[PDB]
């Protein structure tokens, strides 16, 4: 798969 | 994801990977916007537009059938390519510790600063409201240490006669806070005044404002809303290098500006 | 539904489904735009645009971090009030069969006729093309019932080189209708060859347009995109009425034109 | 199936599935040729001619191994390229519910186009007579309602003195069959009286001819023989497009010619 | 409640 | 895989 995954 | 059309790039398990590791490092530290904002979990690559929750009349007194339109906020979509060596990635497989992606540390670093910018003073084409376009929002502050911890004091108290209160955070340029530490120097630790006339309060500096700016991580005041979040994909491949990409959806927008607080 | 604030109003349970059903009756006939198009379930009173997947491009190449915005499809909210006479709807409760509630059904027709406005020829404030404004797919039609045969079939044959089949209906002007029943009258019921030429299909007369028009409902070729649909309120009591109201939250778009064909 | 090299094209599950199912579409009404003749399942996409049966004598009484070479009828293969905008398709995947493929529409029309005229005249390079080239089946046929009526019946006879019999089928003109249908304006539908003189039989429209044709399809009669069916492949990447394609594999032979009358 | 539910 | 499938 993708994405990357940030988010604080 | 299947759209991000990684599967066609003409690269192993261990160079995706890598590629994608060297990205996040970076984002991690470099996405000044989202260590004190909060983040809406990904909507989905097709979420086009967040509601805003208004209408938008549109209709004279003389039509029996009033109406109007439901204003919504509009994401923007983001694509910032960029070319990688392949016989040079190749280089990993053949034992190669650190690959030379520096085309990527860069095109990295600028989809960050986009960001930021749409977080901090918005896109005017996109209807975002940055966070230091609040004017009503804004007081004034010296330049001593004393003048800080002043200004800290007296935010407190606005947010305080608000009902405003979580955690308390200093978002500050970066060379402005070595000069405060100029005259600080060895009395007593500024960073544990300022925390401690935060009530607790975390300090983040950062090279994205010129000044400063005191919010509360309470939540829910500053929703950065993500469609897809950030990711790399496959463009093409260009002879000799392969053209990956970096895209994103979002947009943002400050909701109770009462939990913001601008200085000089 | 809990803002439609329908608790509020002096109504009793027998008053307000006497009020529902009345409307229900009215719209399940008047809404001509629903007979032939499909509808998207709705999506809730809080959905503010359907979003159209493309983007916006809004940048030079001199800009790294290329980008722009997700073209959405912003839905219409509508509104029209109106007012009943209390110590009248009281009547129903002392046993009056039909009580007088006119003022209702001219309210629920002028907004069936709002809607299908919007079906058949678009606010271009909202966005929305109509369904007469696909010019590329209109063609010419005589008067004669011999006429009408020739230019379905003369139809079903556009469709079959796109591709495009199912079930085929003949939307047709309510009086238009009545012209070419002039001339076939009683050789043999128009009313049966059309279907017959159109392979099973059916007839809807409408006010509603002028011409004729003419598509295939084998379906996800006509979106009427829902948010909330058709729903009654409650907005105000003034002395001795009571004012009540009439929302829906929509939207419309033309999705696959070639199931569609215009007449003279 | 393997050689099609789908799966090194740049496209998603959505994508590939919703090119193929715009195709099928259009071929399931393109092909006339296949509405009533038979088809013989797939036979592999290397088969490489049909055997006709029959031996090529060649040789003088003045040998004694006496011989010869067995017809065979060599099968067609076709492939019809075509260009599809990617940064297009991509936008399948952003939610857009009509793609812009008319890029395709026509190539599967030509090659639609391409297998009726090997139906309907042959290729003479290929050593396939067309269904038109037999002469022997010709009758003459007038231009009113009732000189069909009459053609019809008179076919239905030189059928029943063949044995000929199955459901009997009329292809025809789709423009001719307009003209039929002006005389036969409401007094009892041309569609029921052709279709009882047929004995039950059904009515294809076509512009793949100009006249008319008769035929049972009792099955056996008009054989289409396939190798690989019509199929969509990848052949390269034009930079910021895909070239796609469509192969198929197939022969025709007209087996019992009686079972065929063509008309004036 | 409400609505009115009305979808062809 | 592939192919496309029609045949009447």
């Amino acid at each position: 798969g993708g994405d990357l995954g940030i988010r604080k | 994801m299947e759209f991000l059309k990684r599967s066609f790039a003409p690269l192993t398990e261990k160079q995706w990977q890598e590629i994608d590791n060297r990205a996040r490092e970076i984002f991690k530290t470099q996405l000044y916007g989202r260590k004190f904002v909060d983040v809406e979990g990904p909507y989905g690559w097709e979420y086009a537009a967040h509601p805003l929750g208004e209408v938008e009349v549109l209709s004279d007194e003389n039509e029996v059938v009033k109406w109007g339109l439901r204003k919504s906020l509009p994401l923007i979509e983001l694509r910032a390519t960029f070319t990688l060596d392949l016989w040079e990635l190749d280089n990993l497989e053949r034992g190669k510790p650190n690959v030379d992606l520096s085309s990527l540390e860069e095109t990295v670093r600028k989809v960050a600063e986009f960001e930021d910018e749409v977080i901090f003073r918005g896109c005017e084409k996109s209807g975002v409201k940055g966070l230091l376009s609040f004017e009503e929002r804004k007081i004034e502050c010296g330049s001593t240490p004393k003048d800080l911890l002043e200004a800290i004091v007296r935010a407190l108290s606005i947010f305080s006669k608000d009902g405003i209160e979580g955690p308390y955070t200093l978002v500050i340029n970066t060379d402005r806070w070595i000069n405060f530490l100029k005259e600080e120097a060895g009395h007593y630790p500024l960073e544990k005044r300022v925390e401690e006339c935060l009530r607790g309060g975390k300090i983040i500096t950062t090279p994205r404002i010129e000044d400063a700016l005191v919010v509360s991580e309470r939540g829910g005041d500053f929703k950065l809303i993500l469609g897809q979040d950030l990711s790399i994909g496959y463009e093409d491949r260009e002879k000799d290098a392969v053209r990956l990409f970096i895209t994103e959806t979002f947009t943002f927008q400050v909701v109770n500006p009462e939990a913001l607080i601008l200085l000089k």
